């Protein structure tokens, strides 16, 4: 999925 | 030194696949659980990608087709619904979750009727039918792939399209290397990456395009046309 940046 | 190949990020192969499909077993079969809690920018993506999908169906000697595509990854069919059944006549979809191609029946509603095959295959296992597809729409699923299962699968893909069909793959990007989430499991890799796997698999770029609008805390997404 779109997804937040780890 | 960043990481350019999933064997460089990837402890397990079989433990990747497996603990993907568990993962996805237990998601809700909803637009929110198809986009991991963003099921809000759906629209956003929708119009962006019917606006890139329309470049190539305009009249003269390259136009693709509109008579069948190909959703892989499809899930509970989000594209397959408000994209592609609008302007394919027919539409497959491919997916390994067995209980969203369920779903998807009910969801897709009395224009469901015009998904022909839906497959319950993971994509490392899926063979498309040979001169089938106008459209092949590979969207939110690649880093599911190993970088060898993606070439291969890519490979499969070309073998599948009509005259002057494409594949379309729309996805996270990462700004550097590849990435592993553990969670899911699964990898986001750069443009330097896809764009290499892409050439391995003796296709070519028709166009490229950054998501605009989106969140920005998320990965940024982009969109590529081959053949
Ligand atoms: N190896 C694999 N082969 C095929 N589908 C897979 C897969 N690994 C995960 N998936 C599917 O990938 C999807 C990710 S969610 C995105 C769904 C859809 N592409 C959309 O944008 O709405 C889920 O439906 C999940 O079951």
């Amino acid at each position: 999925s779109p997804k937040r940046i780890a | 030194v960043p990481r350019g190949s999933t064997s460089e990020v990837i402890e397990d192969e079989k433990q990747f696949y497996s603990k993907a499909k568990t993962y996805w077993k237990q998601i809700p079969p909803t637009v929110d659980g198809m986009l991991g809690g963003y099921g809000h920018i759906s629209s956003i993506d929708i119009n962006s990608s019917r606006k890139f999908l329309q470049r190539f169906l305009r009249e003269g000697p390259n136009k693709t087709g509109t008579s069948c595509a190909l959703d892989c990854g499809a899930g509970i069919g989000r594209i397959t619904k408000r994209l592609l059944l609008p302007l394919f006549r027919e539409v497959d979809m491919v997916d390994i979750t067995e209980d969203f191609l369920v779903q998807a029946k009910t969801y897709l509603g009395e224009e469901g009727k015009r998904v022909r095959n839906y497959f319950c295959c993971g994509l490392q296992d899926f063979t498309p039918e040979p001169d089938s597809y106008d459209v092949i729409w590979i969207q939110w699923v690649i880093g599911h792939l190993t970088d060898q299962h993606l070439a291969e699968f890519l490979r499969r893909c070309k073998g599948s399209l009509r005259p002057n069909g494409i594949i379309v793959i729309k996805d996270n990007m990462a700004q550097e290397g590849v990435i592993l989430d553990d969670v899911d499991s699964s990898v986001c890799r750069d443009l330097d990456v896809v764009r290499r796997i892409i050439c391995s698999a003796g296709l070519s770029l028709l166009a490229e395009e950054r998501q605009e609008n989106l969140p920005d805390e998320i990965y940024h997404v982009y969109s590529f046309a081959l053949r």
